[PDB]
RNA sequence: GGCCGGUCCGGAUUUCCAACGGGGCCUUUCCUUUUUACUUUGAAAAAAUUAGAGUGUUCAAAGCAGGCGUAUUGCUCGAAUAUAUUAGCAUGGAAUAAUAGAAUAGGUUGGUUCUAUUUCUAGGACCUGAUUAAUAGGGACGGUCGGGGGCAUCAGUAUUCAAUUGUCAGAGGUGAAAUUCUUGGAUUUAUUGAAGACUAACUACUGCGAAAGCAUUUGCCAAGGACGUUUUCAUUAAUCAAGAACGUAGGGAUCGGGUGGUGUUUUUUUAAUGACCCACUCGGCACCUUGGGGGAGUAUGGUCGCAAGGCUGAAACUUAAAGGAAU
């Protein structure tokens, strides 16, 4: 399976079960950026880089805000005319959740990519 | 299956009780090989008895690395050449008594085994290709 | 912009400290040796294909007029907007998935001249590349572990057979019987010998093997697991076509390995290094609690049945014998 996608499996189901702490290996850089910018719009809390040699433990502690991330597979390209649509077939409602994007010049969930105004390949979402 | 491995420490400037130095290390590397020890024999020797950690965090290469780097090294990787010999031990005891299908079978996997990184290695080129079973 | 005199009793001179910005600049000195997939701009886009707009066709479907002036050099609007691509144009920005990259970087002979109290000396040529080391992987090694396998060997008492005896009417077998053998002594008893087969009790919710399967001892041959490991290599992995060889969490135990503890079994100068208890750990087999809708029926004026009835003999023959039948 992929790195970021278990990673997210992991931190689903385990507040799933209710749980406040997870841990998280191999913890790539993708997956640094995108609970990045959940623990930016305050859907986890603090998390911690434990760094090994290997390839790095992220430990995130969380309360029960979130419900379900996920990833989508595969990363295909969407215009600004296309993620309304994404956001309206990916999220249950439509101002409640994000849905987040690899862009081009950073990484963002939508409204801060149409804010920027660019675009990019779909990756995920979280709501 | 389960895990048996060891754990190599998060310290990469080792290990501060070394009072050698950092050539008498390869001395004695070279001396094992040209003794006729295979890396991981000259590995361990020089871990237990003349204690380093490993000589890829106390000289500055590994020493697969300093092997080549003194015109010693193997013409076989290791793995390939011990999966060989194994595989030319079962294939001997077979050849003994010949009722033994639990070695046929053995050698079955034995054979698949090095098959696997024997298309690997080709597909590196360390050993050329045109190779297949010696 | 702050801090210090020294010219005179608050105007000019100055040192240092901070904040911006300015200029020369420190490090390939020795060596052969980036494109592609995304967002914005302008053309090429024919109606029938859409919708937008004004207008009393008597309304509507239908139809598309700018009209007024000052009908004078001017006052004003409806035919504002639509995919026309997938194949297609050209330009400028930077994450992820590839991709160039990194013409990836260094460290064994003979001859020449310069040296003072043979010491001891200085410069030429010529005689093999660069991340980490996953609770991904395969490999080595150590002590092991197993009814795992192959070969050879050893053992057991049964069973069968044979021999040597001993004693006398029964003995296997059966539900009885029957049958079988037995005075040529069987069955049973004792002493041996041969033969091949098999490894009982120990044997368990224990072990091993990919599965089927796998229990006598010893030796040999190799293999495998797990554990240990500050050993090595660096994605070598995963999954099946095709083909190949074989026929939800938690807890208590227990097996195999390791670590630590500190009491008893143990012992001591021959080498080897046990058993038990307790904890932790890793990995196991387990445990405990979390080809078509139908069937039951009831019926059947269809459809295929079936028993059908009733002394035979016995009919063309009121007919015998013999047999039921009733008595």
């Amino acid at each position: 399976s992929s790195v970021l996608a278990d990673a997210l499996n992991a931190i689903n189901n385990a507040e799933k079960t209710g749980k406040r702490q997870v841990l998280l290996r191999p913890s790539s850089k993708v997956i640094i950026k995108f609970l990045q910018v959940m623990q930016k719009h305050g859907y986890i809390g603090e998390f911690e880089y434990i760094d090994d040699h290997r390839s790095g433990k992220i430990v995130v502690q969380l309360n029960g805000r979130l419900n379900k991330c996920g990833v989508i597979s595969p990363r295909f390209n969407v215009k600004i005319g296309d993620i309304e649509k994404w956001t309206a077939n990916l999220l249950p409602a439509r101002q409640f959740g994000y849905v987040i994007l690899t862009t081009s010049a950073g990484i963002m969930d939508h409204e801060e990519a149409r804010r920027k105004h660019v675009s990019g390949k779909i990756l995920g979402f979280v709501y | 299956k389960g895990i048996s491995s060891s754990a190599i420490p998060y310290s990469r400037n080792a290990p501060a009780w070394f009072k050698l130095s950092s050539e008498s290390v390869i001395e004695q590397i070279v001396k094992y090989a040209r003794k006729g020890l295979t890396p991981s024999q000259i590995g361990v020797l020089l871990r237990d008895a003349h204690g380093v950690t490993q000589a890829r965090v106390i000289t500055g290469n590994k020493i697969m690395r300093i092997l080549k780097s003194n015109g010693l090294a193997p013409e076989i990787p290791e793995d390939l050449y011990y999966l060989i010999k194994k595989a030319v031990s079962v294939r001997k005891h077979l050849e003994r008594n010949r009722k033994d299908k639990d070695a046929k079978f053995r050698l079955i996997l034995i054979e698949s085994r090095i098959h696997r990184l024997a298309r690997y290695y080709r597909t590196v080129a360390v050993l050329p290709p045109n190779w297949k079973y010696e």
